[PDB]
């Protein structure tokens, strides 16, 4: 197989096997077992022209998994400024539904990430898009204990 | 009970353990070399309880210096006071961690912890009471918190008569680089409720606030906070540098404090406050000093105690003032406030006063606060957690390590099950 390589290429962080892989043909969207594409794990790990290079040649900047994931799910929640700038730069998804109930703002929220709130919001994050346990995006604030991410919240 | 062995590891554990000698070294009138230029033989009584004695007035720190990283030790010689450290008690890995709990507790802390196990032992073999075991470390990061539970576990199974004190500070996205901290701080937790007998909570989102809103201080840097968490400290050891009837040893000190076996979570306190190196002019009171030192506005660990209720409190104050004084403040913030006490465990605020002040102050207060409120800290970590466990995100580091994976929802359960138990105690009244 020819995903495989592309998998963990972009999840290990390389920019030799993600510049003359999927010149093999090696399928650019190519999963695993339970449904991460290489931007899944390039975007998560902390990784910045693997995510420019992939999302220039055809890499779904919408993509899901068994519980729901996206990309900018996984750059949210882990705190790339950058990732989720790019991300959303290609026309991502700021309200994605997971089988948990969770959006990419309320992983941003709960990981304490300012910033990405910041830009998530700007983009049009939806305040009241509740999750499984019935609480909204600045439902996640109050419990918390963080003033600084009420305030945003609230603007 | 008399002699208490030291132990620091870990970036941040090591560097608190400086600031603590430091202030220390300086109110028991030690000076940087080794040898006592005091004044007051207060600062003698009980000398033994931090310091072996080598001959000729050497005041050795009974004390252990360790981490992963070869370099720290580095920081350790340029530490004021540090040339007094013993030099066998050096022990100093070269891997490093890199903020990774399974690389500190299954790998390479599993390598150098019977090394320091020994030195432990020969400190052991030369104390004539001794006490527990004293630590500092970190918990979002990788030496600390692995190798620090393991430690604790070994010389649990090898001391188990012996009282089990550890000072932990907490990881928060407000100073926290990485994003692996909601993983070894659960392991951590995990450990410290099965293992641990006291257990000090210091969060670094309150230090940051503190050193921002009053302080003023907008670009925090990373020694503003160990100020801050050595005064802690101080405050808090008082009752065992110095003589007194209030809190003797750490038996006695955890025997007023630890009404369940598992519930040992404090939420240290101090005022006034203040920056380095800034004395204090207009010099604080007394009924603001308790009408501080028990709001939320001077307490170390974000919680705010006024949504829970206190199971027991410590509270010291040092320096020259009025004894029914502080006995009377006491009081009258129990009864004005018994609405925040657990009125079926009665007689729980224990107050005792010394006479040497700190260092820049000449009158102070510390708070310990075992609180029902405390869980708040715990349902925010569980929530770090919950949220990047569900997700499996950076797993390969610790369950390719030889970790269990599920010795992860193993904690998980376990801290949740904790919560509960907060929260258990907090309504139930003397029916
Ligand atoms: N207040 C304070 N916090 C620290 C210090 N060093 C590290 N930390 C915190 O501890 C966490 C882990 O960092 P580090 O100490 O390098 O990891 P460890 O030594 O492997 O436990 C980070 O999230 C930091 O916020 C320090 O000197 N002071």
């Amino acid at each position: 197989d020819l995903g495989k390589k592309l998998l963990e290429a972009a999840r290990a962080g390389q920019d030799d096997e993600v510049r003359i892989l999927m010149a093999n043909g090696a399928d650019v969207n190519a999963t695993d077992a339970s449904g991460l594409t290489p931007l899944h794990l390039a975007a998560t790990y902390g990784h910045l022209e693997i995510v420019e290079v992939l999302l220039k040649h055809g890499a779904d900047v919408n993509a899901i998994d068994i519980m729901g994931s996206t990309p900018l799910h996984l750059a949210a929640l882990i705190g790339h400024l950058e990732i989720v700038e790019v991300l959303l730069k290609h026309g991502a998804d700021v309200n994605a539904v997971d089988t948990w109930g969770d959006t990419p703002l309320h992983l941003a929220a709960i990981m304490g990430h300012l910033e990405i709130v910041e830009v998530l919001l700007k983009h049009g994050a939806d305040v009241n898009a509740q999750d499984k346990f019935g609480k909204t995006a600045f439902d996640i604030s109050i419990d918390n204990g963080n003033e600084d991410l009420a305030e945003i919240l609230q603007k | 009970m008399r002699e208490i062995v030291h132990i620091q590891a870990g970036q941040c554990g090591n560097q608190i353990g400086a600031k603590f000698w430091e202030v220390i070294s300086d109110e028991h009138g030690i000076d940087p070399t080794g040898s006592y230029h005091g004044d007051s033989d207060l600062q003698l009584e009980r000398i033994n309880v931090y310091y072996n004695e080598a001959t000729g007035n050497k005041y050795v720190p009974r004390a252990i210096l360790v981490d992963l990283e070869p370099g720290t030790m580095d920081s350790v010689r340029s530490g004021p006071f540090g040339q007094i450290f013993r030099p066998d008690n050096f022990v100093f890995g070269q891997s490093g961690a890199g903020n990774n709990w399974a690389k500190g507790h299954y790998t390479e802390g599993a390598e150098l912890v019977d090394s320091v196990l020994d030195v432990v032992r020969k400190e052991s073999e030369s104390c004539d009471c001794l006490q527990g075991f004293q630590l500092t470390h970190s918990l979002g990061g990788g030496t600390g918190s692995g190798m620090g539970t393991l430690l604790i576990s070994k010389i649990r199974e090898e001391y188990p008569d012996r009282i089990m004190n550890t000072f932990s500070v907490m990881p928060s996205p407000k100073v926290s680089d990485t994003v692996v901290e909601p993983y070894n701080a659960t392991l951590s937790v995990h450990q410290l409720v099965e293992n641990t007998d006291e257990t000090y909570c210091i969060d670094n989102e309150a230090l940051y606030d503190i050193c921002f809103r009053t302080l003023k201080l907008t670009t925090p840097t990373y020694g503003d906070l160990n100020h801050l968490v050595s005064a802690t400290m101080s405050g808090v050891t008082t009752c065992l540098r110095f003589p007194g009837q209030l809190n003797a040893d750490l038996r006695k000190l955890a025997v007023n404090m630890v009404p369940f076996p598992r519930l040992h979570f404090f939420m240290p306190g101090f005022a006034p406050l203040t920056s380095r190196g800034s004395q204090q002019y207009r010099a604080l009171t007394v009924p603001e000093l308790t009408q501080q030192m028990f709001d939320s506005k001077n307490m170390m660990a974000a919680c705010d105690p006024r949504h829970g209720r206190y199971l027991t409190v410590a509270a010291i104050f040092r320096g020259r003032m009025s004894m029914k004084e502080v006995d009377e403040q006491m009081l009258n913030v129990q009864n004005k406030n018994s609405s925040y006490f657990v009125e079926w465990i009665p007689n729980n605020v224990k107050t005792a006063v010394c006479d040497i002040p700190p260092r820049g102050l000449k009158m102070s207060a510390t708070f310990i606060g075992n609180s029902t409120a405390i869980q708040e800290l715990f349902k925010r970590i569980s929530e770090q957690f919950t949220a990047m466990f569900r997700r499996k995100a950076f797993l390969h580091w610790y369950t390719g390590e030889g970790m269990d994976e599920m010795e992860f929802t193993e904690a998980e359960s376990n801290m949740n099950d904790l919560v509960s138990e907060y929260q258990q105690y907090q309504d139930a009244t003397a029916d």
